[PDB]
Parts: structure tokens; C-alpha cells; sequence
């Protein structure tokens, strides 16, 4: 369905991104 | 506590490849039996059918 | 034939129906809401005879005629029914045509809106109505009454549908609906009526029982007692005159039917009765409300008119009211015509000709309108 | 047919009963808390026919049956009904006699305490119980989610308890009891179904309407774009097939009436909603306790299982509350069930072995003694 | 949809608490 595709995909890059971004940056801070 | 996430992931994937192999084989037993179950069912009832409308052209000539 | 611009008033029920014109204190055209269609095959020819009779001609031609109620529960079943209903009201009883006579209807509160748009569009379509309102039975009580506050229990033919309402607000979150009404009364009465040797089924019949009912029962203060010596004793027994100069004698059963009232079990009902529901209209409102409630307990429309009712409904909620409050109820001789008489104060307001809905604004948002600007 | 003595674990609510044994993560069962009794009198001879019915039994014989909930939101009062409910919860379901196990009942923060002193006498008296321990249902919930600091929005057919607990302590003061509930959510989908034309008024049209409701209802994130395609629109409805085949189409009644959860004026109650009972429930508690308790907003119990639900009042919260500040509501897939599970932890801890009135200061002191005991 | 209902709330929960992770990463200066 794509609903559940395309959030799936979007939600798991949603976390992704914010766990890099909480690395990244934690680093800088 | 990240322990608890990589356990769901144990268990998620598991149960993943439990669940495609079941969601998978679950159906193709019961639909696989049923259909050739049913295509058999469905086989004799139209022979049945075939011999009971024999049967009842015989009756009317009785 | 009348003098001004009035808007006609019109309680048309799944009884009767008491239409007039606004400004009055009492309804002109008064008709059973019947359209009665023949049943036999004639025999002679150039005898006139119509498709369908309405209202007195439907009552007065029964001999031969199957009798429907285009109204039920409350609602309009057969709208093509009430159009012959009401243009033999407006135009040949009240004599006046609804172009230039806005009209007030009426409705119960949890009436479904299916019902009071409906009524709308068969006027504006119809009767080509300059305006319109749908009115709830409720405001209109109170208003013939001389209140603001009180229960009203509109206990007619259709629904009881016990509700409160308190400075003019309506409490709609302690309307109780019953489904137990006249028409039940009626039919309970037939059935119990076969018992004694007079089975009642046919529209002849059926006019007959209500007739009877209307006559002869009641409720008093005490139903054991009551039917103690009902049933043991001649004493208590009413002849009713039946059509063709037969007569029915009554025991019992003259107050068996109404008490289904009190006991809705009779009709295989599930409810503790008119009065439970009268109770809980006044309890689940705020406790600086119920006082009001409790001592205006206001009488409204048909079945108000059994001896004893309005004091054993008293008696009943007290019963189940708190001790030192004043339970009070509300029961002028104008009982019953209490409907109309709001109508007609309330069509003829002032204050409340912004209310009317007009023949613009109708076409713009069609029927449904009904329900967002009448209240 | 346990093979220890494991508590037994049960939430006897106003809507269902949920029962199984301590150290379980589910209830074994979960019935309706209803004790039903016929209404007809029979006229076959060697029927067999039972003077009341209990749990699914009652359900299954509802034809002629009229249905009680001993429970009335939150508090037992028909104890000799309940009894029936536990004697059939604990005996015909899971198959144990709380004779040989000690057990455990919950209830509210703010329920009054006559609902733990009877549920502790019967269990003591009828049941001959070794031990009892009624819990806090706040106490439970946060068990199960995971907490020892948030607020506990247990939402389900009885009341809204709203109370926060920080690090295991109650905070008192802030608890907002709310009396809107599932049960209201029922009575007022009959209503509103009742303007759409299908009326319901009796007990079977009661568990008619909660069956449509437990299928059919959300209450979405935007109430009034949800309401206005609704309103507008077949692309919106939901059709329920009824018991006798009747099929009814329900639209923006689909959520209209969950949507009482954050419009309660809906029924006539004064209040602003769900959501602002938890914000101010968290706005009377100190700074420091302030920011945990608006990051654990903690759902438990029934209505909180609608769509939407959780994304609705973790926005209008999110609305009230600061900025900076981070607003989460809690809502685990274990809902509507939770407490149980809750009672399942509590009863099972180490350190709840102590909390336990047992079966001889019970006689000694009396069923006030829950009073002292557990909390 | 079982396996959504659950990987549904394991990727908002996750993507939830790594986005809190990565607002407070850089929130925290």
C-alpha cells in the first residue's frame, strides 16, 4: 500500500537522519 | 535500555522470517489444500449433477 | 377568508392534527391525520367516489375504506399523504392559502432530521410558502402554560419524549425518549378487549378501541385496589355503544391500558414507565436545576386526559424524589391544545419573526436549513 | 487447576471484567460486568431457565433478557450481582477459587470508599478469600506503561480519573476525576443515530450501539475538517450490519460521538475536554515536576484505542503547554487492558507481599479495614 | 495490518526519540 510504503521508508528516515543529526550535533555541542 | 531495542530487533526479525514463511506457507497449505480439495469437490458435484439430470431424463421417459 | 398575513398553526401528529391561525387561542380545522382508500369492488356506476378521502371524509366514508396514518411515532411516513391532509386543511377547512401564511410545524426534540426537513420542503415546493418554521412541542407547552421551566411530557399518540427545559434552554442531555405511547394504549386495549369476547382488527374496529379508549379509561392513584374490585364486581364496569347498536361492557380494562403507562411491560415494552422518565429528565439535570423541574412538571398533549393522571403522576415522582422538595405539575383544562396555543404565541412574536425561515434562503441551502436555523 | 498460589488479578469495571492470574501479561478472559434476568413470562413447561444470567451467558440470552451492570461508573453497588460476575470469573473461566489464592481488585484514586470496603467484605464473607488488596487503577496503569512519573489517562467506560504521580507519589491535588466517559460515548451515539433515523432506546439496542461504536468510531486529529467532508460526503460513511440484518450507514456520527471526549458540552457536561483536564492536571504540579510529567502523558483504558486519539491530545496539550518544553502522549498497543496487566506487576512484586489484609485482621477489624491497609 | 500496527509505533516511537535526540543535541548549545 503505499501508505504504509512511503511512511514506513519516510518515518524510518526520520529517525535516521535525527540519529545522525543527535550525533552530529551532540558532537558540536 | 539499548538492549531492549536490539531484543525488539531479535524478536521483530524473527518473527519476520517466522511470519513470512508463515503468512507464505500458512496460505499456500490451506489454499493449496483447499483448492484441490474444492477442485475435487467441485468435480464430483458436477458429475453429480451431470448423472442426477441422467437420472431424472431417465425417470421421465419411465 | 382570513384578514391578515397570519402564520397558520398546524400540530400535525400521528393522531390528529389542530391547525389554525396564529394570534388565536384555539385551533379551526381539527382532523384526524387519516387518508382513507377504498377496499371493494363497486357496482354502480356514477356514484362520484374518489381515490382517497382525507380527514373527516375519511372518518365518514369508513364503511368501506382501509384507514392509514401517514404519521408514525412521531414522523412523516407518506408525505404525499400529509400534502392531501394539509391541502384539505389550509384550503378548504381554514380556508387559506399557504402563499401568503408562513405556517408553523411541529417536532419533537430527538425527532429524526429526516422528519423536519422534509416537512420544509413540502411546504416551499408544494404550497409554495412565502416562509417557514418547525417548532418544538416542548417551547410551545411552556408557552401556553406561562413558563420558561418545567418537564414537558407530550405523552400523545406517537412518542413520549420527556423533556426538560430550563429558562428557555433546552436540556438535551436529560431528554428521555419512550417508546411508549397512545397508539400502544390502543392496541394494548384490543388485545385485552379479545379476551373479554370482542376481537378488534379491522379499521372499523381500530377506530372503535381508540374511541373507546378515549372514553371510558383511566388511571386513579391506586392500580391494585383499582383492579381488586374491578375484577371482582359489576360496580366498576362502563358500557361503551358500539356502531351498529351493540354495546361492549368494560371492567378492568378500562384502567389495565393506561396503566401500561406505569407498567410498559404490558406491551412488552422495556421501561419503568412515564414516570421513571419524567424522574430522570429532572434528576440528570444540575442540582440547582432540578428544583424548577421538580415544581413544574408540566402536562402536554394527548393521553393528559386520563382521570387521576396528573395526580398520580405527582404521587409517582414524588415517590421516587427526594423528601421536603415540592413536586409540583402543571395540568390546565387547555391540556392538550397546549401545542397549538404555543404555536400560535410563538409564530406571532415579535421577537421571533428573524426566526421564520423565508422562500430565499430555502432554495439557497434547500430542506435541511430546518436544522440550523429554527433553534 | 493453577499449580501455585499465584493472586488472582481482576478489574471489575462498569463496562468489562478482565481476569487472570498474577505473573501473566494479559487477563485469561474478559466478559461484560453484566448480570441479565428475563423479562417475559414462559409458558413451556421443563425449559430449564435460570433466574439471572451472568457474563456471556447473559449476552447470549439477551432476547427476552433486560441487562444490569453492577458497576455504576467506577463503584460497585449491586454486590449480590457482582458476586454472580466473580463466582462465573473465577470458577467457569480461569478455574480457580480465590478460597486458595489471595486477590486483587482496583479501582480510581478518587472512587469513594465504599466501593473497596464492599468489594473486601464480599471477597472476605462469600468468598472466603485468605487475602485482599484493592489497587489503585493509576497505580496499575503506570505499571504496565512503563512509569513511575506521568499522568494517568485511563479514559474508559466508568470516568476519567486525570492524576499525576511523580517518582511513585501521588500528586492529590492536581487529580481531575471527570465524569465523561465510554458509557456516555454509548448513550449518546444511540441519540445521535436517532436523528439519522434509526432509533435505539432498549438494552439490546444499547449493546447494538456499543458494538458500532467499539467498530466504527475515531475521533481524528482536526475535528471540524473531519466533520465538514463528513457532513458532505458518502466517501466519509461507515456501514454496521445490525443482529437482525437490518444495515445502518453512519457518517460524521462516526466520530461526533468520541469527539465528546473534547467537547463534552456534547452531552450537557460542563467541561473543557480531556486534553485540558491533563494540562491543568499538570499546570497545578511544581516546575520541576512540570517537565516530566508533559513528556509522559500515559493512556490506559478504553477510547484510547480510537484513531486519533492520542495525536489529539497530544496537540491541544502541545497548544496549551510552553514552549521549549516537550509534549508526548504514551499510548501503548497493551490499551484498554492495561490495568490489568498493571495488577498482574503489582500483585507479583516482592514488595507488594507485605500490602496484603489477609483473612484474620480482616475478621478482627472488619471490611473498613481496607481503609488502612492499603492505602 | 499486524506487522504495521507494530512497526508502526516502533518507527514513530523511534523516530520520536531520535528527533527529541536530535532537537536536544544542538537545543542543549
Amino acid at each position: 500500500m503505499d501508505a504504509i510504503k512511503k511512511k514506513m521508508q519516510m518515518l524510518k528516515l526520520d529517525k535516521e537522519n535525527a540519529l545522525d543529526r543527535a550525533e552530529q550535533a551532540e558532537a558540536d555541542k | 535500555f539499548d538492549d531492549i531495542h536490539r531484543k525488539r530487533m531479535e524478536k521483530d526479525l524473527n518473527e519476520l522470517q517466522a511470519l513470512i514463511e508463515a503468512h507464505f506457507e500458512n496460505r499456500k497449505k490451506e489454499e493449496e489444500e483447499l483448492v484441490s480439495l474444492k477442485d475435487r469437490i467441485e468435480r464430483r458435484r458436477a458429475e453429480r449433477a451431470e448423472q442426477q439430470r441422467i437420472r431424472n431424463e431417465r425417470e421421465k421417459e419411465r | 377568508d382570513e384578514d391578515e398575513t397570519t402564520a397558520l398553526v398546524c400540530d400535525n401528529g400521528s393522531g390528529l392534527v389542530k391547525a389554525g391561525f396564529a394570534g388565536d387561542d384555539a385551533p379551526r380545522a381539527v382532523f384526524p391525520s387519516i387518508v382513507g382508500r377504498p377496499r371493494h369492488q363497486g357496482v354502480m356506476v356514477g356514484m362520484g367516489q374518489k381515490d382517497s378521502y382525507v380527514g373527516d371524509e375519511a372518518q365518514s366514508k369508513r364503511g368501506i375504506l382501509t384507514l392509514k396514518y401517514p404519521i408514525e411515532h412521531g414522523i412523516i411516513t407518506n408525505w404525499d399523504d400529509m400534502e392531501k391532509i394539509w391541502h384539505h386543511t389550509f384550503y378548504n377547512e381554514l380556508r387559506v392559502a399557504p402563499e401568503e401564511h408562513p405556517t408553523l410545524l411541529t417536532e419533537a426534540p430527538l425527532n429524526p432530521k429526516a422528519n423536519r426537513e422534509k416537512m420544509t420542503q413540502i411546504m416551499f415546493e408544494t404550497f409554495n410558502v412565502p416562509a417557514m418554521y418547525v417548532a418544538i412541542q416542548a417551547v410551545l407547552s411552556l408557552y401556553a402554560s406561562g413558563r420558561t421551566t418545567g418537564i414537558v411530557l407530550d405523552s400523545g399518540d406517537g412518542v413520549t419524549h420527556n423533556v426538560p427545559i430550563y429558562e428557555g434552554y433546552a436540556l438535551p442531555h436529560a431528554i428521555m425518549r419512550l417508546d411508549l405511547a397512545g397508539r400502544d394504549l390502543t392496541d394494548y386495549l384490543m388485545k385485552i378487549l379479545t379476551e373479554r369476547g370482542y376481537s378488534f382488527v379491522t379499521t372499523a374496529e381500530r377506530e372503535i378501541v381508540r374511541d373507546i379508549k378515549e372514553k371510558l379509561c383511566y388511571v386513579a392513584l391506586d392500580f391494585e385496589n383499582e383492579m381488586a374490585t374491578a375484577a371482582s364486581s359489576s360496580s366498576l364496569e362502563k358500557s361503551y355503544e358500539l356502531p351498529d347498536g351493540q354495546v361492549i361492557t368494560i371492567g378492568n380494562e378500562r384502567f389495565r391500558c393506561p396503566e401500561t403507562l406505569f407498567q410498559p411491560s404490558f406491551i412488552g415494552m422495556e421501561s419503568a414507565g412515564i414516570h421513571e422518565t419524567t424522574y430522570n429528565s429532572i434528576m440528570k439535570c444540575d442540582i440547582d436545576i432540578r428544583k424548577d423541574l421538580y415544581a413544574n412538571n408540566v402536562m402536554s398533549g394527548g393521553t393528559t386526559m386520563y382521570p387521576g393522571i396528573a395526580d398520580r403522576m405527582q404521587k409517582e415522582i414524588t415517590a421516587l424524589a427526594p423528601s421536603t422538595m415540592k413536586i409540583k405539575i402543571i395540568a390546565p383544562p387547555e391540556r392538550k391544545y397546549s401545542v397549538w396555543i404555543g404555536g400560535s404565541i410563538l409564530a406571532s412574536l415579535s421577537t421571533f419573526q428573524q426566526m421564520w425561515i423565508t422562500k430565499q434562503e430555502y432554495d439557497e441551502a434547500g430542506p435541511s436549513i430546518v436544522h440550523r436555523k429554527c433553534f
